[PDB]
């Protein structure tokens, strides 16, 4: 009875899937290692900050 | 026809797929090769939480850092300065059977549930000073895996019912349900700007929502086996899941793929939980092995461990200001680590 | 909630009298619980502490081993016994609750108060002036001075500021000397550097006039301010 | 995307013999038991058989000992059930399910509730 | 001297043995705090006590090497011995408690604990040091320096005076009830786990073994030498001489072993090695 | 004030001690079982969209709370995990000669599981009276599901519950034996199985348990108190 209602309730969501703008992972890998870049001094645990500053003496 | 739509579906995936393999113009790990690698990273426990009587199953910081609450299955919820150590509050709980909890981002209320099939929020600025039910919230068909606030009247959360929903805390009714997933949502992730959120859902599957319009934007797939931990990087445009498969993954929602996959031939466990650090460089994972690994997300090369649980590695955070990592074991004990 | 203290009256120098203060409306074993006096005509003065579970108690030195406070907390229920009770003990008497964790704010709530009448190292808090005039609509500052800086190593500045209108028992304004308390309106505001402390408050409303407190919880002896004075 | 694809089955004379196939795409299929499940009409899903990581451990279920046996290929990624006379109570859809988890020696695949790690599954009818 | 000689190596490999089990006792209880049990506070009070035994196993050697008179300051005699007998009665009572809590374990695994609770267990510890420094009290009336010459032994006053028989007798008590008790009680433990638990039955009867054979030498040979003082008693003496000797290299051998039978067959605590 | 906070920890503490004594000396067990298993009435004979059912019972002043899964899905394989600090799994299965397969993949996949693999089984091969009335009427023969019951006979020490038909004994303890034989294939001894034929009417079955928790508990000292 709703076999034939869900696959079109699948399929049209495929459709939704298919037809959206996408970027060349190049361009996704670019942008991830400048937010890492620019945040690096920033990160406590990549840059261990000295003791005086760390709470969790 | 159910035989024509079937031929639809697999149409339309396979247009996605080479849709999404056209963009595949490089790797990650291409473009990485070259950055210097992270090095060695060595972390000491700061802290070590005791108190609980049974395995943790859920942790969740403060937005300011230093309080955090976790949840075990002894049946309570106790939050901890983690500063110093102290039980700010004990939370018991009417069920036993916790599987999640959340702090809200004001720190007015936590959020708990589990096997019970609802999720309980309780009030942490009673003017009668004590901790309070303020409400619970019923509807799912399925144990509670997973609730994130978005707001003090607002939380998100997810069921082994597969379907995942927002609430109206007021009023305690589903404002919104999102469906497809077609195994039990084991986690989900909320998107820094609280417009979207990933979940991972026990069908080696996980999908982008969309809160206000309540439909999923993308599926991503790679994952061999259950997706147990999800969570979002921190710029929002990536996310990053750990799976029963012994493996984590990092997808891009704009390529609309996988982008990385970070695992090692001697680590045949599942991963429990993930999170990143504040600039999104290190990947910590927790794994049913008793020890969390950190990897360098960028090049996905271990970085370092945290070794010192005595039983699975249930849950995994980092605080918002990326001081420290606390991870919480079924040993019934949470390690802050620096 | 409600705190409603009792067994006040007139009393003879020399004598023995006990306080008691019903607690109803919240978790009433949970709260430290002090008492406060004030002179009929002077300004506060903090008299006595008992922590929740009777852990610690402390008593001003001024009154150390007359006073006696004791709590029954599954009668919800404060007392204090005085003995040889002298002419300076002439006072009204306040219950103020008060939690300790990261984050609360102690002297929270206060009692009604009940008069008593005889028959006939601390840190210093000074205000800098007892009277100051004003009129509604307009913005006005008060300025409190301390021996010690009630800066704390770990970063916490112990002020408090509480308002006592005529006829009323003081309510509290600000606690850890920036942190508005519940209900109060965004007018006020209090800052400092330690040692010197300043609270605006920014278009005074009608009902804000009446005397101002400021406190010190950074050691053992809780001590007042003589009050600052705000009249139409 | 892990995906496994039944082939082979249709209809067979009683006393008859039929080769069930499954190719398996998106995991590797080393790492995981595999099984063989059906649903007869009428009725719930019934674990058939199962067959270990490397074949050294196999089992059948009591209706079906002796007469059908399960293989698997690791190099091509294929799972087999060669059934040997094939009675009218074996009209059924036989689907070819996996283990959840890639090193485990338990199951919990036979569940209605779509199962994700099973295939489509394929149409075997028994009849004179 | 190769007689003594044998007897001091003995006790030197003894010393060396029980000194490093009783400190991996202490060690293993203070870093895993999750074995803290009731079990392990109770072995590692008795490990302190073996290793108080063993820190004055020189001291007493001293007294059978013999090639000095005992020198040494008085009351520093009285407060070796006294801290000797304490730590034996402790272990004494000790392995006594333990039989009985294993009792009810194993005998009553269900039934709640209500005189000794686990936070009580503390306060039972006490509770024997306390009887063993009490019950070793007497020590510092009874043994003192004699005479070139000088010897630590029980003094005349005490022999001539019958209180080294009635000291006897009470010490006999640390014989008696323990060997009661780990005789009636694991036996029981036996017939419950024999009706696999051979090995744990076999190793009930190796500890009770093991204590009657270190302690009923002990006992005897003290109670010879109470009587060694009795007229023309020459072959008692001649006897208490080699029996004394015995108890000896017993009563250190007692303190090596205790840290063996009660820890390395948990396994669990040969992993925190 | 840090020490009044401090106060309050330690406060939060003595609490938490006291639900440790509570918690420590109560027994937890999960119950499951099929749709056609009587563990619903074994349930109601226990006394004295809801995910999950707590059922507290007393037996000689010890303390049992019980764990029935209400409105889950059918798939277990993640809220399973959430039981691998329970005492015992009573696993119901009842004695259908068919559901009985699926019964032993379903004991097998709790006995083998990674989370569950040191949690001993109290085995209710339920609904007794029904497989003795299903034997007698030798309508349905128990060799269609298992052939290797016809070369089953029943072993010389098997008790044989006097006034018992051979016929159904000989099937109880073959029903019996395929348990057993899933439980010891595993050649660990980390947990043991404890097998019972009962009836949901069966009074004893409380006690019936009590004395597996005994056991459960005892093997669980054997190892506390450093006896093994
Ligand atoms: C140090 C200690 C407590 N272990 C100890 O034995 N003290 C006894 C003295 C003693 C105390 N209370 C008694 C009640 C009655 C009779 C005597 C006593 C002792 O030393 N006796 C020695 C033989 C001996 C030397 N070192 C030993 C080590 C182990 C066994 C025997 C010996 N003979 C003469 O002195």
């Amino acid at each position: 009875t709703a076999s034939i209602a869900q696959a079109r309730k699948l399929v049209e969501q495929l459709k939704m899937e298919a037809n959206i703008d996408r970027i060349k992972v190049s361009k996704a890998a670019a942008d991830l290692m400048a937010y890492c870049e620019a945040h690096a001094k920033e990160d406590p645990l990549l840059t261990p900050v000295p003791a005086s500053e760390n709470p969790f003496r | 026809e159910l035989d024509q739509l079937r031929q639809e579906a697999e149409q339309l995936k396979n247009q996605i797929r080479d849709a999404r393999k056209a963009c595949a113009d490089a790797t990650l790990s291409q473009i990485t090769n070259n950055i210097d690698p992270v090095g060695r990273i060595q972390m000491r426990t700061r802290r070590t939480l005791r108190g609980h009587l049974a395995k943790i199953y859920a942790m969740h910081w403060g937005t300011d850092s230093r309080l955090l609450v976790s949840a075990s299955q002894d049946g309570k919820l106790i939050i901890w300065d983690s500063y110093t150590t102290n039980k700010v509050h004990a939370i018991p709980l009417r069920s036993s059977w916790v599987m999640t909890c959340a702090y809200a981002p004001s720190g007015n209320y936590v959020a708990c549930g589990g096997l019970d099939n609802i999720c309980s929020i309780y009030n942490l600025k009673t003017r009668e000073g004590n901790v309070r039910v303020s409400r619970e919230l019923a509807g799912h068909t399925g144990y509670l895996s997973c609730c994130r606030f978005l707001d003090d009247n607002q939380i998100v959360t997810s069921s082994g019912d597969t379907t995942c929903a927002l609430w109206d805390i007021e009023t305690g009714q589903q404002t919104t349900t999102f469906t497809g997933h077609t195994g039990d949502v084991m986690s989900l992730s909320l998107a820094p700007d609280t417009r979207l959120f990933v979940s991972g859902a026990c069908d080696a599957s996980a999908k982008l929502w969309d809160v206000r319009e309540g439909m999923c934007r993308q599926t991503f797939t790679g994952h061999e086996s259950d997706i147990n931990a999800i969570c979002f990087f921190p710029n929002g445009n990536a996310f990053a899941t750990g799976s029963d498969d012994a493996t984590c993954r990092l997808f891009d929602l704009r390529a609309d793929q996988e982008l990385m996959t970070y695992s090692h031939d001697n680590i045949i466990c599942g991963i429990t939980s993930v999170s990143f650090s504040k600039s999104g460089r290190l990947l910590l994972a927790g794994y049913d092995d008793f020890n969390c690994n950190v990897w360098d997300a960028l090049k996905a090369d271990r970085a370092g461990v945290l070794a010192g649980h005595d039983n699975r590695v249930s849950c995994l955070g980092v605080t918002d200001d990326g001081m420290a990592v606390a991870t919480g074991s079924w040993d019934s004990f949470l390690k802050i680590w620096n | 909630v409600q705190l409603v203290e009792s067994g006040g009256g007139l009393v003879q120098p020399g004598g023995s009298r006990k306080l008691s203060c019903s607690a109803s409306g919240f978790a009433f074993s949970s709260f430290g619980m002090h008492w406060v006096r004030q002179a009929p005509e002077k300004g506060l003065e903090w008299v006595a502490y008992i922590s929740s579970g009777s852990g610690t108690i402390y008593y001003a030195d001024t009154v150390k081993g007359r006073f006696t406070i004791s709590r029954d907390d599954p009668k919800n229920t404060l007392f204090l016994q005085m003995t040889s009770l002298r002419s300076e003990d002439t006072a009204m008497y306040y219950c103020v609750r008060s939690i300790y964790y990261y984050g609360s704010s102690p002297f929270d709530f206060w009692g009604q108060g009940t008069t008593l009448t005889v028959s006939a190292a601390d840190i210093v808090m000074t205000q800098a002036t007892s009277s100051v005039p004003v009129t509604p609509g307009e913005s006005v500052s008060i300025s409190c001075r301390s021996s010690k800086s009630l800066l704390h190593s770990n970063g916490n500045t112990y002020l408090y500021w509480f308002l006592q209108r005529p006829g009323q028992s003081p309510q509290l304004l600000i606690y850890r000397m920036s942190n508005l308390a519940s209900g109060v309106p965004d007018r006020f505001s209090g800052s400092g550097s330690g040692t010197a402390f300043t609270l605006t408050i920014s278009r005074l409303e009608a009902e804000d006039v009446g005397v101002y407190y400021c406190m010190q919880h950074l050691e053992y002896p809780l001590t007042f301010g003589a009050g600052t004075k705000l009249e139409l | 995307q892990v995906q496994l694809q039944e082939s082979g089955g249709g209809l067979v004379q009683p006393g008859g013999s039929l080769r069930l196939s499954c190719a398996a795409s998106g995991f590797t299929f080393s790492n995981y038991k595999m099984n063989w499940v059906r649903q007869a009409p009428g009725k719930g899903l019934e674990w058939v058989s199962d067959i270990s990581q490397s074949g050294a451990s196999i089992s059948y279920t009591g209706s079906v000992k002796g007469r059908f046996t399960i293989s698997r290929d690791n190099a091509k990624n294929t799972l087999y059930l060669q059934m040997n006379s094939l009675k009218p109570e074996d009209t059924a859809v036989y689907y070819c399910a996996r283990c959840p988890a890639p090193f485990t020696r338990d199951c919990f695949d036979v569940t209605s509730t779509t199962y994700a790690y099973r295939g489509q599954g394929t149409q075997v009818t028994v009849s004179s | 001297a190769p007689l003594l000689a044998g007897v001091t190596a003995t006790c030197v490999a003894l010393f060396v043995v029980g000194i490093a089990g009783n400190l991996l006792t202490m060690l293993v209880v203070s870093r895993f705090r999750e074995l803290r049990t009731t079990t392990n506070l109770y072995l590692s009070s008795m490990a302190f006590s073996d290793l108080l035994i063993f820190l004055c196993m020189p001291l007493d050697l001293v007294r059978l090497w013999q090639y000095r008179p005992w020198n040494f300051g008085d009351l520093l005699c009285k407060l070796f011995q006294f801290v000797s007998e304490s730590c034996t009665y402790a272990t004494v009572l000790t392995i006594t408690a333990l039989s009985v809590e294993r009792y009810f374990a194993i005998c009553f695994p269900l039934r709640a604990k209500v005189v000794v609770t686990k936070g009580r267990v503390k306060l039972v510890i006490f509770v024997i040091w306390a009887v063993a420094f009490c019950s070793a009290g007497p020590i510092f009336v009874l043994v003192g320096v004699e005479h070139d010459t000088n010897e630590c032994r029980p003094t005349e006053f005490a022999v001539r005076s019958g209180l080294l028989t009635v000291m006897v007798w009470v010490s006999s008590i640390f014989f008696f009830l323990p060997v009661f008790c780990l005789t009636v009680l694991y036996s029981l433990i036996g017939r419950k786990l024999w009706r696999n638990h051979k090995q744990t039955v076999k190793m009930l009867a190796v500890v009770v073994f093991a204590f009657i054979l270190c302690w009923l030498p002990f006992h005897v040979g003290r109670y010879l030498f109470s009587k060694s003082f009795e007229p023309g008693s020459l072959e008692i003496a001649q006897i208490s001489q080699y029996c004394n000797l015995v108890s000896f290299v017993l009563f250190y051998l007692s303190a090596a072993i205790n840290p063996i039978l009660y820890n390395i067959m948990s396994k669990k605590y040969r992993v925190a090695v | 004030e840090d020490k009044a906070a401090v106060e309050r920890s330690k406060m939060i503490e003595k609490q938490l001690q006291k639900d440790k004594q509570v918690y420590r000396r109560t027994l937890r067990l999960l119950l499951l079982g099929a749709d056609n298993s009587g563990k619903s009435t074994i349930v109601k004979q226990m006394r004295i969209t809801s995910g999950i059912f707590e059922t507290k019972f007393q037996v000689d002043k010890v303390n049992f709370h019980m764990f029935d899964v209400g409105a889950q899905r059918d798939e277990r394989r993640k809220w399973i995990q959430c039981f691998n600090d329970v005492t015992a799994i009573i696993f119901v299965v009842d004695s259908s000669d068919n559901r009985l397969q699926e019964a032993l993949n379903d004991f097998k996949s709790i006995w083998n599981n990674r989370w569950l693999r040191t949690i001993s089984v109290i085995l209710f091969l339920n609904k007794q009276d029904l497989l003795a009335e299903k034997v007698l009427a030798g309508k349905s023969k128990i060799e269609d599901y298992f052939p290797e019951f016809a070369r089953y006979t029943t072993p010389e020490d098997a008790t044989p519950e006097p006034g018992e038909d051979p016929r159904v004994t000989r099937a109880k303890y073959f029903i019996r034996k395929e348990f057993v034989d899933i439980s010891t294939a595993s050649g660990d001894g980390r947990h043991i199985c404890y097998p019972h034929f009962t009836c949901s009417v069966d009074t004893e079955n409380a006690r019936r348990i009590f004395n597996d928790c005994k056991d459960i508990i005892l093997q669980m000292n054997l190892r506390e108190y450093n006896l093994v």
